[PDB]
RNA sequence: GAAGACUGGAGUGCAGAAGAGGAGAGUGGAAUUCCACGUGUAGCGGUGAAAUGCGUAGAUAUGUGGAGGAACACCAGUGGCGAAGGCGACUCUCUGGUCUGUAACUGACGCUGAGGCGCGAAAGCGUGGGGAGCAAACAGGAUUAGAUACCCUGGUAGUCCACGCCGUAAACGAUGAGUGCUAAGUGUUAGGGGGUUUCCGCCCCUUAGUGCUGCAGCUAACGCAUUAAGCACUCCGCCUGGGGA
């Protein structure tokens, strides 16, 4: 559920957070585990390339299954877990042969449930299909674009793609952003939405909890000298006195189409959002 | 539900007597039989009978009329309802018409009417007017 | 405790060694869930009233059962729906 | 509740081997019934006409408790250490 | 003006029965209304039951051409 | 008040019946709109008359296919269900109440009910979705002495969904709830009994609803009249010249 706070303190005032109900385990898989260090934006050459990054608490890499290729084999859910590098939960599953790994919890997955992947799993939340053995009007989630590679397209909490229809070769998609695609009919998917779907009305409450994160301070364009931003200068307050506003670097930045004009997959793109 | 058996029989002879009904019964209790049996007394019905069954009996009464059909009865009423009992002293107890009617008290000697408790000098509860 | 009995229609271009193996799965899937079933009875073809699919007739089938809880008729709805040698179904209760 | 449910409970609460309609026999049933309604109530939590059906339960098996009571209180205590009430 | 269902002592209408119910519709498929069929009341419900029934299975068309 | 007894009140049992009563999940067909592609030429749309608007960048019309949302044609009925608000496509799951017959069972276990607790059309409010038609605000065109309106062309919130608030209405039968008594005539909904007849059908009696006409009675009158605004008993709510309010 979504836990409010009582305004004890100011900084508690409109502050809100999970419960975390749904977690069974605060343990992770210690085989599983790979570190992660911070970049805080920090390029192959040291500078600074991408701004606002850099300095929260530190967390460790737990590698996931995208690719969902053990096929035949029944896999049971073991746990819930939490992890700090996504939005959604994952869940361990530890198959048959002895083997474990985790994968992204889907809607309604619980504990003791048992996941297959292949050809001949059934269509219920949580098997892993190709696109093609996938009926029309189908919820789905974790789409790959290539064969063999692993999901990439709806992966983050409370996310979900329909399929819509047959074109031979490929399939229909409508994805989460209300766009409509063609992809392969060799590429899988898993069915169901993904897990957490009250990510989204978490309260932050405090500027400190921002920083938890990793997430430094973002100075407006219009408070800067007029060496630094185009948008800075004049004595007061002052209006965006351009026919446009810009970005750090020049380059419209309201309503200005930044797509590349010769794309290769514009033919595999029916409608757009 | 009921909450008042004597006004029934009040209010049964009442209506009966606007449409010219020759008889009426109706359930029969304990204290309906010294009522009907007074008003036999002074003509005011002209018979009355008992029927014996499983429940409670049964009363039927034969009203009265006079020739050229006039009502004998030209009215009932009852004083002492459950909401407001009233008790009436040996010297407060009325003349209903200025005794060309009749009112009927249960004294602690019985059920009698008005005329007979004031040889007595008893008092009790006023039930009807009967005139 | 229960009974039941279902109508489904079965695309006009199926085979008959083909068209048989689908009136033992759905016969099948009927049967390891809590019931039991009475009558399998097929009329056969008919011209349908209107276009429902691209198709213009179909194979009737019918089926009696008494059910207990009420389950195996859910699991022949959910996997009805989502084969493509169905075209319609119905369920009904007397 | 089935019809067979319900004839199960008659006959573990009947005073004599005939009665149907005894208090301590309604009680029974009527406890059954409305610890069937909670569960409805709970998961169909926006089904407000069902729900006065409960009300009207509740408010009957109320009235029968409190006649028991005084007609005979050996009788009583004996139902609500057997019926688990309070 | 004489119920059919009650004279020949039918008493369940079955929505499978398409050769009875097509004796109840007009030419388009649109239901008769009870003052010209002469069914009763009581049947004139479970008859609508059976029709819109049997509409769904396409045993008798919604609208006809 | 206390001790017993009874079954006409009340409730259970047993055998039937009807119903758009409620919540959840899924599915169907007409129709409107938008999109893509054939055919085709100069208007379409609209009004009391017009004009704004759409159309040669090829519309309206027409044939084929796709997407999406909302309401459920005939059945349909002073018909049905619910305490009221209200409930109309189909199927299933979970649930509430009512009517009829029987006389097995308990034996007054009942009625009303200030404070209290719940439900409660539409508009409106908060958070997240959805958005086809309709449409406050708004824009343009007409009408008019003027027209911040009626009329026409567009159109945002809203109407739809989930959860949480709000607590009002000509929320009306302008008629509080319970009980008993008091001419008839005639439709209709759900049952039961009897006579005719092989059935069907006709007739009579009876229970619970739903309409019309009318006697006594009531009313200032209009009118009500066994579904009373008649005759009675119990409990609750409310009123005491108009405005201010
Ligand atoms: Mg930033
Ligand atoms: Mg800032
Ligand atoms: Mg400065
Ligand atoms: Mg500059
Ligand atoms: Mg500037
Ligand atoms: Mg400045
Ligand atoms: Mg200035
Ligand atoms: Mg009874
Ligand atoms: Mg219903
Ligand atoms: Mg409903
Ligand atoms: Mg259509
Ligand atoms: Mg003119
Ligand atoms: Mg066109
Ligand atoms: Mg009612
Ligand atoms: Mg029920
Ligand atoms: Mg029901
Ligand atoms: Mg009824
Ligand atoms: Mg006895
Ligand atoms: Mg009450
Ligand atoms: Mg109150
Ligand atoms: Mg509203
Ligand atoms: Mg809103
Ligand atoms: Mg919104
Ligand atoms: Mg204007
Ligand atoms: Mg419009
Ligand atoms: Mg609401
Ligand atoms: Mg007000
Ligand atoms: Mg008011
Ligand atoms: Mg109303
Ligand atoms: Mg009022
Ligand atoms: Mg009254
Ligand atoms: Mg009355
Ligand atoms: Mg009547
Ligand atoms: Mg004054
Ligand atoms: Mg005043």
């Amino acid at each position: 559920a979504i836990k409010k706070y009582k305004p004890t303190t100011n900084g508690r005032r409109h502050m809100t957070s999970s419960d975390f109900a749904e977690i069974t385990t605060s343990t992770p898989e210690k085989s599983l585990l790979r570190p992660l260090k911070k970049k805080a934006g920090r390029n192959n050459q040291g500078k600074l390339t991408v701004r606002h990054h850099g300095g929260g608490h530190k967390r460790q890499y737990r590698v996931i299954d995208f690719k969902r290729n053990k096929d035949g084999i029944p896999g049971r859910v073991a746990t819930i877990e939490y992890d700090p590098n996504r939005s959604a939960n994952i869940a361990l599953i530890n198959y048959a042969d002895g083997e474990k790994r985790y994968i992204i919890a889907a809607k309604g997955l619980e504990v003791g449930q048992t996941i297959y992947s292949g050809a001949e799993a059934d269509i219920k939340v949580g098997n892993a299909l190709e696109l093609k053995d996938i009926p029309v009007g189908t919820v789905i989630h974790n789409i790959e674009m290539k064969p063999g590679k692993g999901g990439q397209l709806v992966r983050s909490a409370g996310t979900s793609a329909q399929v819509l229809g047959k074109e031979g070769k490929y399939v229909l998609i409508r994805l989460n952003s209300g766009e409509v695609r063609m992809i392969l009919a060799t590429c899988r998917a898993t069915i169901g939405q993904v897990g957490n779907e009250q990510h989204e009305l978490i309260n932050i409450g405090k500027a400190g909890r921002s920083r938890w994160m990793g997430k430094r301070p973002t100075v407006r364009g219009s408070v800067m000298n007029p060496n630094d931003h185009p948008h800075g200068g004049g004595e007061g307050k002052a209006p965006i006195g351009r026919k446009s506003p810009m970005s750090p670097w020049g380059k419209p930045t309201l309503g200005y189409k930044t797509r590349k004009k010769n794309n290769n997959s514009d033919k595999f793109i029916v409608r757009r959002r | 539900v009921m909450t008042d058996p004597i006004a029934d029989f009040l209010t049964r002879i009442r209506n009966a007597n606007m449409v010219k009904h020759d008889k009426l019964e109706l359930p029969a209790s304990k204290i309906k039989k010294e009522i009907a049996e007074i008003l036999k007394r002074e003509g005011f019905i002209r018979d009355v009978e008992y029927i014996e069954d499983d429940n409670a009996g049964t009363i039927r009464v034969f009203l009265k009329y006079g020739a050229t059909g006039e009502r004998v009865i030209t009215g009932l009423k009852r004083i002492s309802k459950p909401g407001l009992r009233v008790y009436a002293k040996s010297t407060e107890v009325p003349k209903v018409l200025n005794g060309l009617g009749i009112a009927i008290v249960s004294t602690s000697q019985g059920v009698l009417t008005d005329k007979e408790a004031r040889a007595k000098q008893v008092g009790g509860e006023v039930l009807a007017y009967v005139w | 405790a229960r009974k039941y009995e279902i109508m489904y229609i079965i695309r006009p271009n199926i085979e008959e060694d083909e068209k048989k193996a689908v009136v033992e799965r759905f016969d099948g899937i009927l049967t390891e869930n809590g019931a039991e079933i009475i009558e399998s009875k097929e009329w056969g073809k008919r011209r349908l009233a209107y276009e429902i699919n691209d198709y213009r007739d179909g194979f009737y089938h019918i089926v009696k059962l008494n059910a207990d809880k009420a389950d195996s008729i859910n699991e022949f709805d959910r996997l009805a729906k989502i084969s493509d040698d169905i075209v319609r179904h119905m369920v009904i209760k007397e | 509740l089935t019809q067979e449910r319900k004839n199960e409970i008659i006959a573990e609460y009947r005073v004599h081997d005939t009665d149907t309609g005894s208090p301590e026999v309604q009680i029974a049933v009527l406890t059954a019934e409305i610890n069937s309604l909670n569960e409805h109530v709970r998961v169909h939590k926006k089904d407000h006409h069902s729900y006065r059906g409960l009300m009207k339960m509740v408010g009957h098996r109320r009235n029968l408790l409190t006649y028991l009571r005084k007609k005979d209180v050996q009788r009583y205590r004996e139902l609500i250490k057997r019926l688990g009430l309070r | 003006k004489v119920c059919y269902f009650t004279s020949n002592g039918i008493t369940h209408i079955d929505y499978k029965d398409v050769e009875l119910l097509k004796k109840f519709v007009s030419e388009r498929g649109k239901i008769l209304p009870r003052r010209v069929t002469g069914t009763s009341a009581k049947y004139q419900r479970k008859l609508t039951v059976a029709i819109k029934r049997s509409r769904q299975m396409a045993l008798l068309p919604f609208v006809a051409e």
